[PDB]
């Protein structure tokens, strides 16, 4: 005699797009439901199974000049810590340049880690002077701009030599912040608050100044990097951020 | 001693930087992982979207992983971003596919690979092909009022190594498409009721990804 | 057994005198050549000027590696001529001279296929080396074979492997008087190189 | 107390004709589900489960006539290579004679292997004379007419003598080309770049001429065989392969 | 040296042809093999189409290997293409049909070995038969409403060792007929909503196949 | 978390008369599913299966 | 060391990505071209009659 029952569940042939496991295909137009092996050969053994390898790569953020006409005490550049900044543009093609550690995190919500800057000068020999890098932990709609040279010796800096052969600062901003994590705003219209993006604001004084004899060029352009480490990052979504200009 | 270092230098640039003092922080809280590739795109995505106006016409459309062809016809949204961060790939993909509006409709889906004889590409016609020709390559018949939906794995198929998504002029016309997926309607007779339908792409366990490229500038990326 | 094979019903035995001598005294020194000697070799590739009216992300020198490398003028022409598949390796120099009175600096990447769009400031990705008048004037890329078939087809190429790009990663400046240019030079070597399809067809 | 549940998934009561899994009977007319043991009695002992029983069996492809007006270097016949050429025809009853290997791959979209050519001459013992089989990799859309005689040696070749006790050359075609597979483009109307049928091309030159005394006819037709080893396929379909004629 | 042989003689016909220097060419990359029959036929394919104007009229179609009876009425496309290259066949085959159109509709299905009496073959009329004479027989009784679709194993049962595809005139008419499935429709009142069916026709894993024939001159394969 | 799922297949609901094994009944009359005993007593021992 | 030798003061290290692959399954059979393939195989030189 034949005896098996089963009680049909709540949530009948409801479509979850939710997790993989879901999305998983119950049936196949795969001829006898064949297998594929793997094939490193033409890859060149690279194979991506994980973001890490395009935010752990430095990329060009934004570029600021350095002038000998600017006194001491003077904020050359503002920049707020994320990885959704970037301020370059091109013209042929007309685009927005964008990062990488941007473009991984522009489809997240939320995330935490440290953001490590690289500062690039090109200078000569010849040139020498000095910057300072000011760390200024908070959000990034504080006022950053009435502060003083001597005032931000206080917060975490760390001064930098342009003459030698070490052209490059690595600048590692430890995770400050009230919350473990912070939020992905630009989707969303206005201001809120307690609702942060940036873990606070950089600054970049001009420490001394500039000084260079008179057949070389008087400013010293300086590029900046940014790449993150210890990046974690949850909740998926789509979204174009838009270049954040000054 | 970590805060300085020459980038002009490749060996020094694997280099771990250390600028102030810290600490370990800690772990992640929840169990899973987001940054896995098999997951964030385990998760599916929207493909297409397509209306049958009249009885016993079929539709076809290709997946094709090119960046030059823009919205509605091409990839949107994430997927337009994601196959566009890697050069290559290969293996299986898993469609779904949601069915809605009119019901007591019979439909039969087929898949073709790339090169053969096949209906032309984003135009909605009544089928040329030979109803013998179609369940050769295999097919699955479905019927609207049962399910409405359907989840079933795309094999891979192809005289290619790989695929790629970044392509420019004669290369991007022929290795840039992965397949065409078909939908043949029958039995629609009222023209009322409105039958439309929806896809979704997601990514296998078995599938590969090579040589990471740049991302898009985000002129790039649009949304239908 | 090569390739052109005889099949006979008459044949007979070969006619010998002599046998291969060794030199006692050596007419010339020079390892004798072959593939590893012939293709392997340094090549020049494009050279061009570096200006300082070229502004940011300008583009000195958009290359196509592997159409360069076939041409007339270089002796690896004679093996890539009369074979129809190739698949390989390549390296790549970037030499250019700066005087240190100038400041600026380059960058060199390897793209495989073509840029297409994705974004110039993200070109740190793709396999690249940084040229600086503070530090270093040359840079060495090696990069494996990378396309979406199994070979190479030098007769039409379905499209260009490696298109190597060129951009201005900092604007060039001098001051009063300074050389207002420098030299640029390209140097590509195929590596492992493995060749098949032997054809008449191409002459 | 009794208590089963199951939730009813995506994809409820959908035919799969993919593969035969999918396929199989759930149920039967079978009285009582019997099952039947095999019978090799009345079949010989042959039984047949794999294509290869027909695409290693050798069959007639083609037949070209050769001629002793015909001066050295004249190329008499050009043939591509790919399993689906036969020129083959009859005339009671009308029909296209069809290969073995042709039939076989005529349902199948993508395949790879060796295809051996067996040419056999049927002379007298008292002709005599000599042709050169050469192969010319590539695709089929190439110009194979204007090569001479003295460039042809270059590629792969083989030279056959007509007199003798062997009038049979197995000519084995090495597989070469950029792609692992090749794809059957005849279902589809046109041409496309990159997208080819056969491996390449074969010539058959006239590399001596052919003498022979008045008594004897001054001609020697040979049949061109057509068979395959290592031979890969996939992706079935239904096609009727037309005749390539010349 | 294997680049020369005698193929008027078979016992060195068997010989291993050699022509030019060649390597191992690696492995397949998929699992499975696609050359193995009971795989290629392992996936189903097209047989017969028939669609009923009036209710309660039965239809009956014989499964007749035959190469004489041509399509509407005989083995279509692959079939016709598949049965024809070996000479015998012998064990139970695996149907699928599928049902379309108007709904609430009973009907019941059976399955006559080959010689007892029966409907004419190719032929739609009111059923002939008694009605205690069908369901003992055996049948299945299927609603249209809920399934639409019935995948059965036809049994061999006949009083030949084996069928067979080739032949003519006095044994064709016997010896290539499998055996009769028939279908008969009730409550279909409502003439509207066009019901038809459809046939699929698969290979199970206890078939068997003997003497390879040679396949068909193109003029034969035909479709619907 | 409860997850259980099953694909429900062709050939949904179909009376199949073929073999026994699809005529046996699912559900029972019989109070308490009970069984019933052989009784050869008054046949006289002659049983027929064949 | 081959032949074209640069002699230069501020050389650097080079960066590669990945690295050579077998192939699992090969796209030609034939034996890799190179000199003893190419140079040393069967020519056609003069071709007449003998009357």
């Amino acid at each position: 005699m034949m005896r098996n029952e089963t009680r049909v569940s709540t949530t009948e042939n409801v479509v979850n797009l939710s997790n993989y496991e879901d999305a998983r295909a119950k049936m196949s137009f795969a001829l006898d439901q064949e297998d594929w092996k793997s094939d490193p050969s033409q890859g060149g053994g690279i194979k991506i199974t994980h973001f890490t390898t395009w935010t752990s790569i430095p990329t060009l953020a934004a570029q600021f000049p350095f002038n000998a006409s600017d006194s001491v005490g003077q904020q050359i550049k503002v920049i707020p810590v994320d990885p959704y900044f970037f301020q370059m543009t091109n013209t042929n093609p007309d685009q927005k340049c964008i990062t990488a550690l941007a473009s991984i995190c522009q489809m997240f919500c939320f995330w935490r880690g440290d953001l490590v800057f690289d500062f690039q000068v090109f200078p000569t020999k010849y040139h020498s002077g000095r910057l300072l890098f000011c760390f200024v932990p908070g959000n990034e709609l504080i006022d950053v701009t009435g502060i003083t040279l001597k005032q931000a010796t206080t917060a975490p800096c760390a001064v930098m030599d342009i003459a030698g052969v070490q052209s490059t600062l690595r600048f590692r901003v430890p995770w400050i912040s009230d919350t473990p994590y912070r939020v992905n705003r630009y989707t969303k219209e206005a201001h809120q608050k307690g609702e942060y993006t940036a873990i606070g604001k950089l600054i970049v004084y001009c420490y001394n100044r500039l000084t260079s004899p008179s057949n070389v060029a008087h400013h010293v352009r300086v590029n900046v990097y940014l790449s993150a480490i210890n990046l974690e990052c949850f909740a998926p979504l789509y979204h174009a951020m838009d270049v954040t200009t000054q | 001693v970590g805060a300085i270092t020459t980038i002009e230098d490749p060996v020094l640039a694997k280099k771990v930087p250390e600028t102030f003092p810290e600490l370990k922080p800690g772990e992640s809280r929840h169990t899973s992982d987001h940054m896995s590739i098999y997951k964030f795109m385990g998760r599916s995505h929207f493909l297409c979207t397509f209306t049958f106006n009249s009885n016993n016409k079929e539709y076809t459309f290709p997946i094709t992983l090119s960046s030059t062809s823009n919205p509605p016809h091409g990839l949107p949204s994430t997927l337009r971003w994601f196959f566009n961060l890697f050069q290559l790939y290969r293996g299986p993909l898993d469609l779904t596919i949601i069915i809605t509006g009119a019901t007591d409709v019979d439909g039969m889906a087929w898949f073709t690979p790339v090169g053969l004889a096949v209906d032309t590409p984003w135009v909605e016609k009544e089928s040329a092909l030979q109803i013998d020709y179609k369940t050769a390559l295999g097919a699955v018949r479905f019927n609207t009022r049962r399910t409405g939906n359907i989840q079933i794995r795309l094999p891979w198929y192809s005289y290619l190594y790989a695929v790629s998504g970044a392509l420019d002029g004669l290369g991007d016309k022929t290795d840039s498409t992965f397949g065409l997926v078909s939908i043949q309607i029958a039995n629609y007779n009222h023209s009322d009721e409105y039958l439309s339908f929806s896809c979704y792409l997601s990514v296998t366990e078995q599938s590969e990804f090579y040589f990471p490229r740049a991302p898009l500038n985000s002129n790039a990326m649009l949304s239908t | 057994a090569s390739y052109f094979t005889s099949v006979d019903q008459s044949s007979v035995h070969t006619a010998e005198v002599g046998s291969h001598q060794i030199e006692p005294l050596k007419t010339s020194v020079d390892k004798p050549g072959s593939k590893k000697t012939q293709g392997e070799k340094f090549f020049l590739i494009h050279s061009a000027r570096w200006l300082t009216t070229h502004a940011l992300f300008h583009e000195v020198a958009k290359l196509d590696v592997v159409k360069l490398l076939y041409n007339e003028q270089f002796a690896v022409q004679g093996l890539l001529r009369y074979h129809t598949y190739a698949r390989f390796g390549i390296e790549i120099q970037v030499q250019i001279n700066p005087t240190p009175f100038q400041q600026g600096g380059l960058i060199c990447a390897m793209v495989p296929g073509d840029q297409s769009y994705g974004s110039i400031a993200s070109l740190t990705v793709y396999p690249h080396g940084l040229l600086n008048c503070n530090i270093n004037n040359v840079v060495r890329i090696k990069v494996p074979f990378i396309y979406t078939r199994g070979a190479y087809h030098f007769k039409d190429p379905q499209y260009p492997v490696w298109e190597l790009t060129i951009r201005v990663w900092s604007e060039l400046n001098i001051g009063t008087g300074t050389s207002a240019y420098t030299s640029l030079n390209v140097l590509a070597r195929f590596t492992d190189l493995e060749l098949h399809g032997l054809t008449p067809l191409s002459t």
